[PDB]
């Protein structure tokens, strides 16, 4: 019912000597113009 | 043009090289084929590929190209070699039309039967040259540059492109019956690097043919 | 240069030289049947062969001549026959074979006392241009597992066959020695191919041997002059 | 359009019938599909077919339609019934939109689990109606004519055609997810013939959709 997205290694990671051997990755997300909701829901969790 | 989540990061500054100053011809498309990454090592001697028989397994339209007989397309071949700014190496890319694979006939008796199927099928990954000086065919490696080629230097560039039209043995050509061409990649100066650095150099090759033909016959 | 006629591809291929050597002794075992045959093997001689692989696609015609002489070089009163065998036509099998009198096979009556005669054959290849390398299977049939009768002689590459015979029911009285020369008039090539330089192992198959020699080793070291 | 030697003899005098006087629409081709011949017998009660799931095996583009998700095409359905000039019989052809298959719940206890896969899959050949009066769904056979249909009489005609556009439960429609329609063929008057004559009446149905869509998604 739902779609899937994944990240794969196309090639190996190469780094020059004298540089850190690993890094960290971050990502951003948003909504497009044509995105909208239809009907309200009475949802609450905390507290 | 994405298969689910296939949106790779691609270069926008390719070095445009034309072949004989001639664009391809009509009957005589946006899918970018992706191959597995190649690892370049200090003791590596270079690889080779055979088209279109091996090409019919990597591409999305290549997989369907197994069942397509004829071709009508223009080839834009992209070879990509990413590396750091302090790495050392040199690579040669060239295309050899009508590249006949040279079988090796060793042993005490210089005679062999029809070429074995093991030698004819190296797989979709590719094979390594036994003696890359003769391209495993008795053909000197010094003379490749007469054919279309491109110089790849780590200090100079990271990518290259080759464009070649269809050249066949007959005016009426068959792609699944007649082997067209192949690609040759061989190091000229062995790669060197400092101790502890990354010892693997990635190689990727990208091509984008337009379309093929089904054909078919009945009795 | 201005006078570049001697430097063109025609001039680079304008030379008549040794192509065939067939002997017909009066008595022996090389031809105990009074006749012989010759297949056109340009690749047999590494001299003329090494020239052609400089290009991959090429077109060429040819002309052929015949010389009859004794081991001492005398001239004798006899006649000899020459005919071109197309791939479809069958080769002769006996001296009294029915193929000699076949009308569709062109043949000429020649007296060897007459100074040597020469004949030419035009473009017989069904394809547009000759291909010295066929990147595939030698046979053009639909079977890829058996030893087909068409193996070796494929219609897409073969360029004919010659046969020699002395016609006459009366027995020949003299020994014969025959020499063959060929030359090309029109030659045209399209795509260059890197030159074949290393030693050859087979007569018509580019397979090579494991003992590696280099074309040159004269220079000892870079510092040495 | 021949697969080797597939050049059948076809009729040129079809009886053109339009559906609601409306031609199909655009996005919201020459391959003629061939099915196995059907045998009509004296005791036969009629058959039924379900599309597009069963259609994805008979057609040349139908076989590829197994992997195609969406549709965009117009349906020209040809039903052909060849017979002699002295045969007797009558056939009805009609299309029932949103034709839900009626499962049969027998036994002493009137309760069954989720529909078995045996009932859901009758094969590519088709299935026979258990009680054709209710179409095996509790729906009277008397009322089929309100939907589009055609009268086939042996004394009158030998062929008929039906044209229907795409009608689906949602504005955005899925062909591999939602069952669209089906075809119903049922005899009204049992066939009769003289003793010793040919007892088998051939039935062939031909349809020619235009094209389908691949779709696809990734995570």
């Amino acid at each position: 019912t739902t779609g899937l997205v994944s990240i794969w290694y196309q090639t190996n990671y190469v780094v020059p000597i004298g540089a850190p051997n690993t890094a960290y990755i971050i990502a951003l997300a948003a909504a497009q113009k044509n995105f909208t909701m239809q009907l309200c829901k009475d949802a609450s969790d905390i507290l | 043009l994405t298969i689910g989540n296939s949106t790779i990061t691609t270069q926008e500054a390719a070095n445009i090289i034309v072949g004989y100053g001639e664009w391809p011809s009509y009957c005589s498309v946006n899918r970018f084929y992706t191959l597995d990454t190649k690892l370049w090592e200090k003791s590596s001697k270079g690889w080779y590929w055979k088209f279109p028989d091996v090409l019919t397994e990597t591409g999305v339209f290549g997989q369907n190209a197994q069942f397509h007989y004829l071709y009508r397309s223009g080839f834009c071949i992209h070879v990509q070699c990413n590396a750091s700014k302090f790495h050392q190496g040199a690579l040669l890319v060239a295309v050899l039309p009508e590249y006949v694979i040279g079988t090796v006939a060793g042993g005490t008796g210089t005679e062999d039967s029809h070429p074995p199927y093991k030698q004819t099928q190296p797989g979709a990954d590719g094979f390594e040259l036994q003696h890359p000086y003769v391209l495993d065919a008795g053909i000197p490696i010094s003379q490749l540059t007469v054919c279309p080629h491109q110089w790849i230097n780590l200090r100079t560039n990271n990518c290259a492109t080759i464009i070649v039209p269809y050249i066949n043995a007959l005016p009426f050509d068959s792609a699944l019956n007649h082997c067209n061409f192949g690609l040759l990649v061989v190091p000229i100066s062995p790669l060197d690097y400092d101790q502890g650095a990354t010892p693997v150099i990635p190689i990727t090759i990208t091509l984008a043919p337009m379309c093929s033909e089904f054909a078919g016959l009945r009795q | 240069s201005h006078s570049t006629a001697e430097t063109t591809l025609d001039s680079f291929f304008s030379r008549a030289g040794l192509v065939g050597e067939i002997d017909l002794p009066l008595e022996g075992t090389t031809n105990p049947n009074g006749y012989a045959n010759w297949d056109i093997d340009i690749t047999g001689y590494a001299q003329m062969r090494r020239k052609v692989e400089l290009f991959t696609y090429m077109r060429f015609d040819a002309e052929f001549t015949f010389v009859a002489c004794t081991p001492t070089g005398q001239v004798v009163p006899q006649l000899l026959q020459y005919m071109f065998v197309p791939p479809g036509a069958p080769e002769p099998d006996s001296r009294e074979s029915l193929a000699w009198q076949t009308a569709t096979n062109p043949s000429v009556f020649v007296k060897l006392s007459d100074p040597p005669a020469q004949v030419s054959v035009p473009f017989m290849s069904p394809a547009s241009a000759y291909q010295w390398f066929y990147d595939g299977y030698p046979t053009f049939g639909e079977h890829k597992q058996e030893k087909d009768l068409e193996y070796g002689a494929c219609p897409n590459n073969m360029m004919g066959t010659f046969s020699v015979r002395t016609v006459g029911t009366s027995k020949s009285k003299y020994p014969l020695v025959i020499r063959i020369y060929m030359r090309m008039k029109h030659v045209r090539a399209w795509i260059p191919r890197p030159m074949r330089n290393q030693n050859y192992l087979f007569k018509a198959n580019p397979n090579y041997a494991g003992n590696f020699i280099k074309p040159t080793g004269a220079s000892r070291t870079a510092i040495t002059t």
